[PDB]
């Protein structure tokens, strides 16, 4: 007992000639402090705290190492208060607004093997442990009283600076005031609190023995470690197994993980010029439509297209505030052959957000929840996606609810679901790239459709069998990609006075014979051209003149958007009769 | 775009004496120019509780109790509540007891305290805050003591009790034990008319959709409305609480656990969209009179000409779009009868003739429409659907689409994707303009004069033009 | 690395122990066994390890190999510390420097790497060493995963008066040795390994020869020549001369273009018209 | 400025060698040094001992002031007064980095020597932020820096000095 | 390194002649109110009525003026006016000075030319947000070490970016010499180039 602050008094003394000694580098070059300097580089900055690592605590002190691996628990403590008698001696004397010294929270982290949930085996009952895993789940923030005082309820006497201790545990009240028998209350003024999440984390895919589903495990984030991962992160985390104590069979307890560190598994001036000569350079158009599809070759149109909707149009706000679409639609008809699989495929992994969708469904529902017996919304895929992209295949499969709410989303642009208890709206702000294998609206939701086609002659047949090879073997995206994360942000295309008369000359001209088409023939269905279509012209044009940083669109590109719709159409005018 | 203001700041222009001496002379307010005494009896003279300050001016006047009263929101607001009563005694001290206690709101611009409820962390407790966000649901007002009084039959005495809970500024909890015999002789008997009791209304601010990292399922937090702030939103609104934040512990048998869990002490609340326009400039009026007056032959076309300019054609529609955004006159007869007073239209045609950009024309120009279309919307979701409560599990009537929409727009595009079963639901709430029904548990007439604006896509896809307009 | 994963890779206790066949790798099992190391904390890096465990290993481990047949095991050497974490045995600064200067990969002209192995020696540049200890780790993992190709499918032929060996492009990491200097390491331990696992009397005491493809498009093989193994041998190796001889009375196409002779690059046809001669010569 | 001219600068104070070879005087444009009698000390300017250490062509000696007791007690009057209070050299930062880099072997102790020189700039440090923002927080148009030395000085001049004419401007901005 | 491209002087008594980022300043827009008709010229906006509101840069508002207000007179954008002058006081450091920018005090400076009645008050302005916005800057620009601080400067303007640049660069100036590392000859414009 008198000798336990005796021993703490040597260890809070032996921790903080640790953080004010330890020393890097060498002596030819020279030295380098290594934590007074981060504590004061993070005080100054407001940030309170330091990342100590573990082999530098193990080279300086070897025995210090060791209880922090045995009893975690009640070293850290000490370790958290000599960091603040350091960071008092380092950045005193603190200018105006400041002289109160704060908490710095001691975060650490390793260079050691992990573990795996599979091998904690109870004797690992409060002992620093390192595992890996993926987040699956994240709690909301909450309060969790820290230094907290009480009251007496009838004679009113005061107990006050009770400190709680970390984890989930409670505290018990006393009962014997010095009154009724529990007379104490917390006083709500007077009771510091920090914040506190509760993550979970699922192991990961490739260490489950295959017979069943994979085990997880129950994390508890503090002050700074709240808000620093995302439900679909892969971690390592570095945490005090422990029980929870709150007080099937008769003796079990809870368990988690009380987490004392965390890591994350994954522009530039520089790098902004190869992004500049690219779009500078004379052939700028094909060097990207020919590196997006390698597998699959064959009629470039299909692939020439799909360059456009990686970067889009761009958002206008007239004065009505009626604003314009930013987005573009496509459709890839044709028998199912599993040929645009692969392209569907890639457009997704190549995307700076995107969803390739075959569960809840894609546009929102109305569920009969089984706890609150009532219904709840269920915002689906187009509401996750937020200017990314949309892949969809067998375009009959989806259920009749399902694609009457698609075709709603792509005429809108929100979903608004007014139900039993649900009245909301959600913004849909994504791209569909639909593969089909059909109503002359739905159809004409979209503006662009490629059917497949072949042939059979014997030089046809030799295309064919180089087509055989470049199959039986089997510019770059991970550039690609933080390529058009800079382009989409940086350009504000718009047309030039001469696009205006190309394009008013090129639709009148599409519309005044249709009339003599439809006027006679009038089989019962065909596709005429509309202003919707026209619109989306004008969004591709800008979507090509995004590709060279060209604030101006002209006629370098207007006529060959026209010619790749005369196939887009021609194509669904050939399959609609 | 930021809210650093309750007041959009764009185009507005188209020991504990210290604290309640200082007050007061804010208060005073007459030597400068006299804005607040402007106030005071503005209120007095409308019988309020509460009066809204600007911050802002407290800044100006004495900015060390601005600060400080952004940092310790409660023993500075029961120290400003304290020193308001004083200076309205100081007006009228007839007045003053009238009612118990006065409360103040607050608005202005507060520096980095204005939050959403997913940035409120717990480095704002207690500590003055403005939230955004969409109300998501609500409480039923309940009445709370706030005091008592009792009697002796016997004694012929009245004793008083003063009741205080964790929902207070002060934060005693005291018990409702409602004592029945003080001394052991005398029995008691409450008196409620005597008594003081308040309302009391809890809330659910959640995250606005578009401000959302989009990843997660927005934040949210809990507000406890009072006092005549009561019923001052509704499910579906975009509010501006300005509330002090606050945690309330609590232990079930003698073990707390360290876990608590913190609300919103609320004391004003801003809708944030304008949705009225009833404040009119003399000028303006004085224009209106002109106008009206200049030329009665040509004010109908020339109005119609100018309705949406963004369309070309389609003059004839937008003629008859003006006569539904106008509407015509509703007379109820003296036997009791009615006779509708709306025009309802309804556009077909090819694809591609602006229906849709008509449609969300009138949405925005005229107040209180509603959107629908034809397979997002069912023939009993449009207007009233039976369900039950999570808390008390009875039967209620959730009114549909064309119940809210009352005095209003309702505007259905596709409306002929709309299965036979449902055009059917309309009959009724189109001419006669009040839906009956008559369920299992439920019987009940609401009112739903309304006007329908449709557009619908003809069959065969496109209008054959030779056939028939029946066809 | 941890000390589970530098027993298997020592190239003198994976000899031993036979690290190699699923009958004698228990043999590792009981030996950790006999000294209360768990099997957990002996998988772990070391630096992370008990700090209960580590006081006498360096005693408990001498003591329970003298119980196996391993009696050389405590070596003498020096080490150096820098500061609060630097701490090098003078046989890692080794293993890490003979590595820099053998990358597999290659990046230039043969005077690349040979500059970014000089660097890595003044303690400027512990950013270097530190990162050419993970390519001799790299290196350590692949070489016993090729004496267990060799030693598990028999490609020692005993071609008379000297063991023979040769190598596959099939196999996986392969490649690597491919360096006319970094393959005399990899058959100085196969011959270690070899000498302990065979039966027999005679191949416990001939010198081994190798053979490994150099250039595709030149089809040549380099060629190396170790002298016979054992405890105390007095490392005169005689291979400069016969491989000279032998092209010599052959008449074949052969390079001595290194500085040691028993290194030499030949035409993959002149293989067997080489080897019949030397054969023949070495008698 | 730049810290590698405070350090050029640095290099004339004086400290005292034990050479371990035979040379006579030399009369440099900057003075006179020697005679070099092998074991026998020497003070010389710091840019030639260290150059001659880097040669193992002599022995360093530590300066008076640089004892690991004075600077105990350095350390603490430095963290009571409320002012720039003043040090043993005017250079003493480059001096304790040239030399325990270089001569780290012939000073005992010179991982506390280090220490408390890292100690006494950190507080140093924190004081001149705070006379560098009551500057700026109460718009003085002067301030007397005590005793600060150069290097304090060269940190976090060109910031300040530039960001207090940004403010001159744009409080003499109405005058015309 | 010996680059020294002219400074600005746009918090001055007047801008300088040579100096690119006064010349990107002024072209920024400004609303006025013309006091004549504009012949021959009214194509842009041939006349223009007198009590037209219009927007031109700022450079030609400048000769186009004159104390009897002879042309046009002028009035301050909304980011001057009142409404936004209290929210400045607030808490200065929260806003977005990059969008309401991105040139806040090289603008307000130049908006003195016009001896409008709030000078006064936009000079007390300025001073009083730039004041407020100091130990926002001197705190977070000389303790950012390797760090991505494009994210501690994205609310930041012009005159406010050119002070962020001078602490880092006397932040990775010490400690490049506290590791013995500014001692080694570099190339110093050709690995701008590479
Ligand atoms: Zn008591």
């Amino acid at each position: 007992a008198d000798e336990g602050q005796a021993r703490k008094s040597q260890l809070q003394r032996r921790f903080k000639e640790f953080l004010r000694q330890y020393r890097v580098g060498t002596d030819r070059t020279g030295f380098t402090f290594k934590y007074r300097d981060e504590l004061k580089r993070h005080y100054n900055l407001g940030e309170y705290w330091i990342e100590v690592e573990m082999e530098d605590l193990a080279s300086f002190d070897e025995d210090l190492a060791d209880y922090l691996y045995k009893q975690p628990a009640e070293h850290l403590q000490l370790l958290e208060e000599a960091a603040k008698e350091v960071a008092d001696e380092v950045t005193r004397p603190r200018p105006s607004g400041e002289e109160v010294l704060q908490d710095i929270q001691v975060m650490l982290k390793s260079d050691a093997s992990p573990s795996s949930i599979r091998s904690l085996k109870s004797d690992m009952m409060s002992h620093l442990v390192k595992i890996p895993g993926i987040i699956i789940a994240a709690s909301a923030v909450r309060a969790k009283a820290t230094r907290i005082s009480i009251q007496c309820r009838s004679c009113r006497n005061t107990l006050t600076n009770i400190a709680m201790r970390p984890g989930l545990e409670g505290y018990a009240l006393p009962r014997k005031c010095n009154c009724p028998l529990d007379p104490y209350f917390i006083m709500p003024d007077k009771c510091k609190c920090v914040d506190f999440q509760t993550l979970k984390l699922q192991e990961l895919p490739d260490a489950v023995p295959h017979g069943e589903m994979p085990r997880h495990m129950q994390l508890y984030c503090d002050r700074y470690l709240c808000d620093k991962v995302v439900p679909g992160n892969r971690v390592t985390i570095m945490g005090i197994y422990s029980i929870k104590k709150f007080g099937v069979g008769v003796g079990i307890r809870s368990s988690y993980i009380r987490v004392l560190g965390i890591q994350v598994d994954t522009v530039s001036p520089q790098e902004e010029e190869e992004f500049r000569r690219l779009a500078a350079l004379p052939n700028v158009y094909e060097v990207i439509s020919k590196s997006i599809a390698p597998s699959i070759f064959g009629g470039t149109d299909m692939k020439k297209a799909i360059a456009c909707l990686l970067f889009g149009g761009s958002r206008k706000r007239l004065p009505d505030g009626l604003t314009r679409r930013g987005d573009i639609n496509l459709l890839m008809l044709g028998d199912p052959g599993t040929a645009k699989s692969q392209l569907l495929k890639f457009v997704e992994k190549c995307s700076p957000i995107g969803v390739y969708t075959s569960a809840a469904g894609l546009t929102a529902s109305v569920m009969r929840d089984p706890s609150s017996r009532n219904f709840i919304m269920e915002g689906g895929a187009m509401v996750l996606a937020d200017g990314g992209v949309v892949c969809i295949d067998e375009f009959d499969k989806m259920r009749e609810d399902d694609r009457v709410a698609i075709h709603e989303a792509m005429e809108q642009q929100t979903i608004s679901i007014a139900k039993a208890g649900i009245t909301t709206t959600l913004n849909s702000r994504c791209s569909v790239l639909a593969a089909a294998n059909f109503m002359p609206t739905i159809l004409s939701r979209f503006d662009m459709i490629f059917i497949v086609k072949d042939e059979h002659n014997e030089e046809r047949d030799v295309m064919l069998a180089k087509h055989v090879i470049t199959l039986h073997v089997s510019i770059d995206l991970a550039k690609l990609k933080k390529f058009i994360a800079y382009c989409r942000v940086k350009c504000g295309p718009r047309l030039s006075a001469e696009a205006a008369e190309k394009l008013k000359n090129r639709y009148i001209i599409m519309r005044s014979g249709a009339r003599q088409h439809e006027r006679d023939s009038d089989r019962r269905s065909s596709i005429p051209i509309t202003v919707r279509q026209l619109e989306a012209i004008v969004r591709i044009a800008e979507a090509l003149s995004k590709m060279k940083l060209q604030p101006f669109a002209t006629e370098a590109d207007v006529e060959e958007a026209l010619r790749l719709f005369q196939v887009s159409t021609l194509d669904a005018a050939l399959s609609g009769t | 775009m930021l809210p650093r203001s309750p007041p959009l700041p764009r185009g507005n222009l188209w020991e504990l004496r210290e604290a309640q001496r200082d007050y007061l002379d804010f208060l005073d307010d007459e030597e400068d120019q006299g804005i607040y005494q402007s106030k005071v009896r503005e209120l007095i003279s409308d019988n309020q509780y509460r009066l809204i300050v600007n911050v802002n001016d407290l800044r100006r006047k004495n900015e060390k109790r601005a600060n400080r009263l952004l940092n310790n929101a409660f023993e500075e607001l029961v120290a400003f509540q304290r020193a308001l009563k004083d200076f309205v005694a100081s007006i009228d001290a007839t007045y003053a007891k009238q009612y118990e206690e006065f409360y103040v709101g607050l608005e202005g611009s507060f520096g980095s305290k204005h939050v959403s409820p997913r940035t409120l962390t717990s480095c704002f407790l207690s500590c003055v805050v403005c939230v955004e966000g969409i109300v998501t649901k609500c409480s039923l007002v309940r009445p709370k003591v706030v005091r008592s009084v009792h009697y002796c039959p016997a004694t012929k005495k009245t004793i008083e009790r003063r009741y205080s809970d964790l929902t207070t500024l002060v934060a005693f909890p005291s018990s409702s034990v409602y004592p029945t015999k003080d001394e052991e002789n005398n029995p008691l008997e409450t008196e409620y008319g005597l008594s003081v009791y308040k309302d009391h209304q809890t809330i659910t601010i959640q995250e606005m959709p578009e401000k959302a990292p989009a990843g997660q399922l927005p934040r949210s937090v809990d507000v406890i409305l009072d006092d005549d702030l009561v019923d001052k939103a509704k499910p579906g609104d975009r509010v501006q609480v300005v509330g002090t934040y606050r945690c309330l512990p609590g232990k079930k048998g003698g073990y707390t656990s360290g876990t608590f869990r913190t609300v919103l002490i609320a004391c004003n609340v801003k809708q944030m969209s304008k949705d009225a326009q009833p404040s009119f400039s003399a000028e303006d009026i004085a224009k209106i009179k002109k106008f009206s007056k200049t030329r009665s032959k040509d004010i109908f076309d020339q109005l119609a000409k100018s309705l949406a300019p963004s369309i070309h054609g389609h003059d004839y529609v937008k003629k008859a779009i003006l006569c539904l955004l106008l509407g015509g006159v509703e007379r109820d007869l003296e036997n009791g009868s009615h006779i509708r007073g709306d025009i309802n239209i309804l556009l077909i045609g090819d694809p591609s003739v602006a229906k849709s950009q008509l449609l969300r024309y009138v949405l925005c120009t005229a107040p209180r429409a509603i959107p629908t279309t034809g397979r997002g919307s069912s023939g009993v979701g449009l207007t009233a659907a039976v369900t039950t409560d999570q808390e008390t599990g009875e039967r209620r009537l959730e009114a549909g689409a064309m119940v809210l929409a009352d005095r209003g727009v309702v505007c259905i595009d596709e409306f002929d994707k709309m299965s036979d079963m449902d055009r059917t639901a309309i009959h009724e709430v189109m001419e006669q303009g009040r839906v009956t029904i008559a369920k299992a548990g439920i019987h009940a007439r609401l009112n739903a004069r309304c006007s329908v604006l449709a557009a619908a896509n003809p069959v065969y896809g496109r209008y054959d033009q030779y056939k028939t307009p029946m066809e | 690395w941890s000390l589970h994963d530098s027993l298997c890779n020592t190239s003198y206790t994976a000899a031993r122990f036979k690290l190699w066949s699923v009958h004698g790798q228990k043999r590792l099992q009981e030996f950790l066994a006999d000294m209360g190391l768990p099997l957990k904390q002996v998988k772990q890096k070391f630096q992370a390890m008990d700090i209960s465990l580590k006081e006498n290993l360096r005693e408990m481990i001498e003591q329970s190999a003298n119980k196996f047949g391993m009696k050389d095991m405590r070596v003498q050497t020096f080490s150096i510390h820098f500061g609060f974490k630097h701490k090098f045995l003078a046989s890692d600064v080794v293993f890490a420097t003979m590595s820099l200067m053998e990358s597999p990969e290659k990046d230039g002209s043969g005077t690349d790497h040979f500059i970014q192995a000089l660097d890595s020696l003044s303690r400027s540049n512990l950013d270097k060493l530190y990162h050419g200890l993970e390519l001799a780790k790299k290196q350590l993992r692949a070489t016993q995963q090729t004496i267990a190709s060799c030693l598990c499918t028999n490609l020692v032929i005993s071609q008379g008066p000297f063991l023979y060996c040769s190598l596959m492009e099939g196999t996986p990491d392969v490649m690597l040795f491919s360096r006319p200097a970094s393959l005399s390491l990899l058959s100085k331990h196969l011959l270690k390994s070899f000498v302990c696992s065979t039966k027999n009397r005679r191949c416990k005491l001939l010198p081994l020869v190798m053979a490994a493809p150099l250039s595709m498009e030149h089809g040549t093989v380099t060629v190396v020549g170790i002298p016979p193994e054992t405890d105390s041998s007095d490392r005169k190796n005689f291979f400069g001369r016969a491989f000279e001889k032998a092209a010599e009375s052959t008449s074949s196409r052969m390079l001595h273009n290194h500085f040691d002779l028993s290194v030499i690059e030949l035409k993959a046809e002149d293989r067997s018209k080489f080897l019949d001669a030397l054969i023949s010569l070495l008698s | 400025m730049d810290a590698a001219e405070v350090e050029f600068l640095a290099e004339k104070e004086l400290v005292t060698i034990i050479p371990n070879f035979s040379l006579d005087k030399i009369y440099l444009i900057g003075g006179d040094l020697g005679p070099f009698n092998p074991g026998l000390p020497v003070e010389v300017p710091l840019w030639l001992a260290i150059n001659l250490k880097q040669r193992q062509k002599c022995r360093l000696l530590p300066p008076e002031w640089m004892d690991v007791e004075k600077l105990e007690k350095m350390r603490d009057h430095e963290r009571k007064e409320e002012t720039f209070t003043p040090m043993p050299s005017p250079y003493y930062m480059e001096l304790t980095k040239l030399l325990l880099n270089h001569a780290s072997d012939n000073i005992p102790k010179a991982d506390e020597i280090r220490t408390l020189v890292k100690d006494m700039w950190d507080t140093r440090i924190a004081k001149l932020r705070v006379s560098a923002d009551s500057f700026v927080r109460q718009q003085e148009a002067h301030a007397k820096l005590d005793n600060l030395t150069l290097m304090e000085i060269n940190t976090s001049g060109t910031f300040l000095t530039q960001a207090l004419n940004h403010m001159y401007k744009l409080r003499t901005n109405l005058q015309p | 390194e010996a680059y020294f491209r002219v400074e600005s002087g746009a918090l001055g008594p007047e801008e300088n002649f040579l100096s690119l980022d006064d010349i990107l300043m002024s072209h920024e827009k400004l609303p006025v109110r013309t006091e004549t008709a504009m012949p021959r010229l009214g194509a842009f906006f041939n006349a223009v009525p007198q009590g037209s509101k219009l927007e031109l840069p700022l450079w030609l508002a400048k000769g186009l003026f004159d104390n009897k207000r002879r042309i046009l007179s002028v009035e301050l954008p909304k980011i001057y006016q009142e409404g936004w002058r209290t929210v400045f006081s607030a808490d200065p450091n929260v806003v977005d000075l990059h969008k309401m920018g991105p040139h806040f005090y090289g603008f307000g400076s130049q908006l003195l030319h016009f001896d409008s009645p709030e000078n006064a008050d936009i000079s007390q302005s300025l001073l009083q947000t730039f004041i407020g916005r100091f130990r926002r800057i001197m705190d977070s620009s000389q303790n950012a070490y390797n760090e991505d601080t494009s994210a501690l400067v994205a609310r930041l303007d012009e005159m406010e970016r050119g002070l962020f640049q001078t602490g880092q660069k006397g932040l990775n100036d010490f400690q490049c010499w506290e590791k013995g590392q500014a001692s080694q000859i570099t190339a110093s414009n050709l690995v701008q180039n590479y």
